[PDB]
RNA sequence: UGGGAGAGGUA
């Protein structure tokens, strides 16, 4: 009945709310899923502001 | 290019393919630059007076016989008189 | 230990055989034993049945 | 006791796959903390962040993101989404029909 | 009753000098048999970590201890385990707890036949040691004076 | 100096692959050992980089697979002790 | 034990830290000499 | 009453029967597999209690069934003394907890009150002595009149 | 004792 927690250094993305189509992150940010996957795979930078 | 790749070690081998191998002579120059940076950081921390008083008082702490002779000196009856 | 060796010559032993895990027949199974084959390891001393 | 550690009859242990996946996530997270404290190069710390993302995504759903992380006996491990979802999942094997 | 403080340390020091004497194996084997069957369970090449007394005073201490403790072997075995070999009291009490038969207990078991605990085992080996020193002491003054 | 000898790390960790750990974990811990070899390298002994870096990379990879490869973790001194007793007896 | 509804939602990091009882910081599960 | 070696023999057999009965109750504490590994590598200083060979257990159970079935209170005191392992003072204090005020006519002018711990210890001791005295002779006769099954024999 | 794979069989 007792859970623990791991304190992740870099905050990672949930795979359910990213890969279960429709992706909900591409549907919220209005970005293509391939471009979001390129950002998450550390292949290409994205600009915030 | 940055296609549909999913193996992270393949992307690691792509991101490490941008650099080049080292020749016979170049790593001696890189190690000389490393030692030049170490010599620069040592020669800039040399002339700070409170750091000099810190090393003398740590020598008073090791000469008061409660700390070991290994956690503050590595090398170069001799260190005692030169610190005196 | 050798301290316990000299004190064993003084006093003796104990039981130290509390937990019993003997092989029993599963329930419903019956019938006569027809063969008992006792393999051992090279180094362990055998018994009278072996 | 929901990711239990059950033994065998010959002294060797047979753990769940969740302990293996949790060990992977904890090891790569501890290595990311060590690489952020050691002032690592950009390529090395970026690969470690990518490894932690891959390990977390594998623990949440093994067969989803990319190549499924296989165990020691060349079979893909059972994640949390594989414990709940499927023909041998928690719902259709223990919640609806119980022993 | 028991002894006083100065007599306790005097008898303790003389018994460990005597224990360091017998631990080398210089006691003649025809003189007594209980120390002869005690000293057979130890190696001949023992080390000497304690100060050793001389010959005839240790002979006097050995003859007085097997003249007063010739009726029982258990308490004498505790005495040679504590002083001759040099084992501590806690190890002797732990091995006596791990060996001894179930006994009748009063005021804690209600008469239940059970094994003795470690606390009462330490207490009874302390009582055995104190009773053996009280049997040693005045006969030792009769041998000295 | 670090991002010019990563091929040495993949060359060392190519042989430790099926030892209970993933291939990418091996080269990551080899990179940690490569940084520890870069920080404590002396050039005045005539050797280039590789004869000093190989020992640290092999040490980091071996200390990675000796700890983070099993659930029931055996320390490295106990496993070489039982291996020495297994090879003599 | 007598509940009317089973509400599902997303989990904030404060709620996950409220569920937990201690940060797990080591991969090794149990020992090998004694199994504590 | 009885002598002391008879009491020692009867108390040993009844303690074995009590530990045999206590090894069959429903509610017991649960220990996981990690607790079993800790107990198998480094066990406790004190071990468990010895049990019967289940035939002596069944026979002593039938004997106390034949004797102590008419008295529920004395049989419950006997079970809580020999199986649960509680001392006589604990049973007397638990009897003092659920004690009902009874009309006494021995001290004073017959006042009503709750009985104290001294009379509770006395009645527990009297019940235990009378129970052991009633159990002993028929248990001796039942151990006497039991056929000793020997080892198996070889006919050719 | 409990877990996971692979093969075979019955309705």
């Amino acid at each position: 009945e007792r859970m623990g927690h791991i304190e992740l250094a870099s905050p990672t993305a949930h795979i359910w709310f990213l890969k279960s189509l429709p992706s909900r992150i591409g549907l919220l940010l209005d970005m293509p899923l391939r471009d979001i996957e390129r950002v998450l795979y550390f292949e290409s930078y994205v600009v915030i502001e | 290019e940055i296609g549909r790749t999913t193996d992270p070690v393949r992307m690691y081998m792509r991101e490490m393919g941008t650099v080049e191998l080292l020749t016979r002579e170049g790593e001696i120059d890189i190690a000389k630059r490393i030692e030049d940076g170490i010599n620069q950081v040592q020669c800039s921390v040399a002339e700070y007076p409170e750091a000099i008083t810190y090393l003398l008082e740590q020598y008073d702490r090791v000469e008061a016989e409660e700390a070991r002779l290994s956690d503050l000196i590595t090398g170069f009856e001799l260190a005692r008189e030169k610190f005196a | 230990t050798p301290e316990e060796k000299l004190l064993r010559a003084i006093f003796g032993e104990k039981a130290s055989d509390v937990k019993d895990s003997s092989l029993r027949v599963p329930n419903g199974v019956s019938g006569t034993v027809i063969d008992v084959q006792v393999f051992t390891r090279d180094g362990v001393e055998k018994d009278k049945r072996a | 006791d929901l990711r239990p550690l059950v033994p065998l009859d010959g002294g060797r242990f047979a753990t769940s796959d969740l302990n293996d996946l949790y060990r992977r996530v904890i090891n790569r997270n501890n290595r990311l903390k060590r690489l952020l404290d050691l002032a690592a190069p950009d390529i090395i710390v970026r690969n470690e962040k990518r490894m932690l993302q891959e390990a977390v995504d594998a623990l949440l759903d093994n067969g989803r993101r990319g190549r499924a992380i296989t165990g020691s006996n060349k079979r893909p491990l059972k994640s949390l989404a594989d414990m709940i979802k499927g023909k041998q999942g928690r719902f259709r094997q223990n919640l609806l029909g119980k022993r | 009753l028991n002894l006083t403080k100065e007599q306790h340390e005097w008898l303790n020091g003389w018994l460990e000098l005597w224990g360091a004497w017998v631990y080398s194996g210089r006691l003649e084997k025809r003189m007594s048999s209980v120390i002869a069957k005690f000293m057979e369970s130890v190696e001949p090449g023992r080390v000497m970590t304690r100060p050793m007394c001389n010959d005839d005073d240790g002979m006097l201490i050995s003859q007085v201890v097997d003249s007063v403790m010739y009726i029982d072997k258990k308490a004498f075995g505790i005495l040679l385990s504590y002083y001759a070999h040099g084992s501590s009291k806690h190890a002797i009490a732990s091995y006596y707890h791990r060996v001894a038969r179930p006994r009748k207990m009063l005021c804690r078991g209600g008469g239940r036949i059970q094994k003795p605990s470690l606390a009462t085992c330490r207490r009874e080996v302390d009582e055995i040691l104190n009773a053996s020193l009280f049997m040693i002491y005045p006969v030792l003054d009769s041998a000295f004076k | 100096m670090v991002e010019a000898n990563l091929r040495l790390v993949i060359s060392i960790a190519k042989k430790y692959t099926n030892r209970g750990l993933q291939f990418l974990d091996l080269i990551q811990e080899g990179n940690i050992g490569l940084m520890k070899a870069v920080d404590k390298f002396e050039y005045r002994r005539g050797y280039k980089f590789s004869t000093y870096a190989t020992w640290w990379i092999r040490q980091a990879i071996t200390r990675s697979i000796a700890d983070q490869a099993r659930t029931i973790r055996i320390p490295v001194h106990m496993i070489e002790t039982i291996n020495k007793l297994n090879r003599i007896s | 034990e007598e509940f009317d509804a089973i509400k599902i939602a997303l989990a904030s990091p404060d709620m996950i830290r409220s569920w937990s009882f201690g940060e797990v910081k080591k991969p090794e599960t149990i020992n090998y000499r004694t199994f504590k």
